[PDB]
């Protein structure tokens, strides 16, 4: 899910680490975001950002 | 010697020539259907903020 949250963004924005066997987004560059409100299309991700 | 009125005809023979139908195969378009306009692959963004 963090891949499909690092897609609804503009691509640098969230930036996916491997911190451990799994994958977290973290978010790298807020300022590269466009508005675009993909993640409101999402219906589960809408909630977690 | 003359002509004169003969028995009346038993019957009546009428000719037409005619051609037959073939097999109904109904092929409808050469490229047939409104075929959908579509996505380009890839795409990519073309655009991207300031900053």
């Amino acid at each position: 899910a963090a891949e499909e949250l690092s897609r609804c963004f503009s691509p640098g924005v969230i930036e996916v680490q491997e911190v451990q066997g799994k994958k977290v987004a973290r978010v790298a560059n807020p300022r590269l975001d466009t508005f675009s409100r993909e993640i409101f299309r999402n219906e589960k991700l809408k909630k977690v950002v | 010697g003359g002509l004169t009125c003969a028995s009346a005809p038993q019957g009546t023979l009428r000719i037409l020539e005619g051609p037959q139908q073939s097999l109904s195969g109904s092929p409808l378009q050469p490229i047939p259907a409104s075929p959908p306009p579509q996505i380009p692959p890839g795409l990519r963004p073309r655009f991207c903020a300031f900053g």
